[PDB]
């Protein structure tokens, strides 16, 4: 469960 | 030149509630999880909660200090991000900060809120001077820090003036100078300044994630000498 891993 | 805009804070009693807001523009907000985080002179760096995405029903967590108190939600039609805070106590006095992206690269400028078990720990205090390298420390109390804490490294400079540097452990955040890099050493989350510059004398802080919660270190004073 990782969090926001989305690109910046 | 992303923008984060905070408002709603001022100078309550212990027992009642406000709702603060926040304000995105420069990057697709409703693509990105957002945070609130709160500074104190005391507790010093905290975060508060955080809300995903639309696809996850926009999910949310807090922290233990605030549960059933607090509720986090966001408007993404009007790239919103808002915080309702109920039955406040002394103990939330403090500045709120909406922040996220990759995963705290962009901070709002916060708003004041005058009311009137994981420890992550950095050195408190690291002299350097121009031109020098300086790595600061990030440990955690369960033991060693891996990945899968998607280390983060934040700047605070006057006045209260937050910037993300580094996210899941060495992603510089977008705009970052080359000079700063994370990595993992000795069971530790580490930022380096390779060539310290005198603009770099600042308060660092590092936050570690546990499964779907932050716990910020106490943030390293960094003293760029001569
Ligand atoms: C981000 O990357 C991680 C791997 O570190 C996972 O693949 C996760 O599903 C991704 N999540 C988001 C929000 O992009």
């Amino acid at each position: 469960s990782a969090p926001d891993t989305r690109p910046a | 030149q992303v923008q984060l805009q905070e408002s709603g804070g001022g100078l309550v009693q212990p027992g009642g509630s406000m709702k603060l807001s926040c304000v995105a523009s420069g990057f697709t907000f409703s693509n990105y999880w957002m945070n609130w985080v709160r500074q104190s002179p005391e507790k010093g760096l905290e975060w508060v909660a955080e809300i995903r995405l639309k696809s996850n029903n926009y999910a949310t967590h807090y922290a233990e200090s605030v549960k059933g108190r607090f509720t986090i939600s966001r408007d993404d039609s009007k790239s919103s991000v808002y915080l309702q805070m109920n039955n406040l106590r002394a103990e939330d006095t403090g500045i709120y900060y909406c922040t996220g992206v990759g995963q705290f690269a962009y901070w709002g400028q916060g708003t004041t809120v005058t009311v009137s078990d994981i420890v992550v720990t950095q050195e408190s205090a690291l002299t350097t001077s121009p031109g020098e390298t300086v790595t600061l420390t990030c440990r955690s109390s369960t033991g060693a820090v891996t990945t899968s804490n998607y280390a983060n490294w934040v700047q605070e400079k006057p006045d209260h003036l937050f910037t993300g540097l580094i996210g899941g452990t060495n992603n510089r955040a977008p705009g970052v100078p080359a000079r700063f890099s994370g990595s993992l050493i000795g069971d530790k989350a580490a930022l380096t300044i390779t060539g310290a510059q005198t603009e770099d004398e600042a308060i660092y802080f590092c936050a570690l994630w546990y499964s779907n919660h932050w716990v910020f270190g106490g943030g390293t004073k960094l003293t760029v000498l001569g």
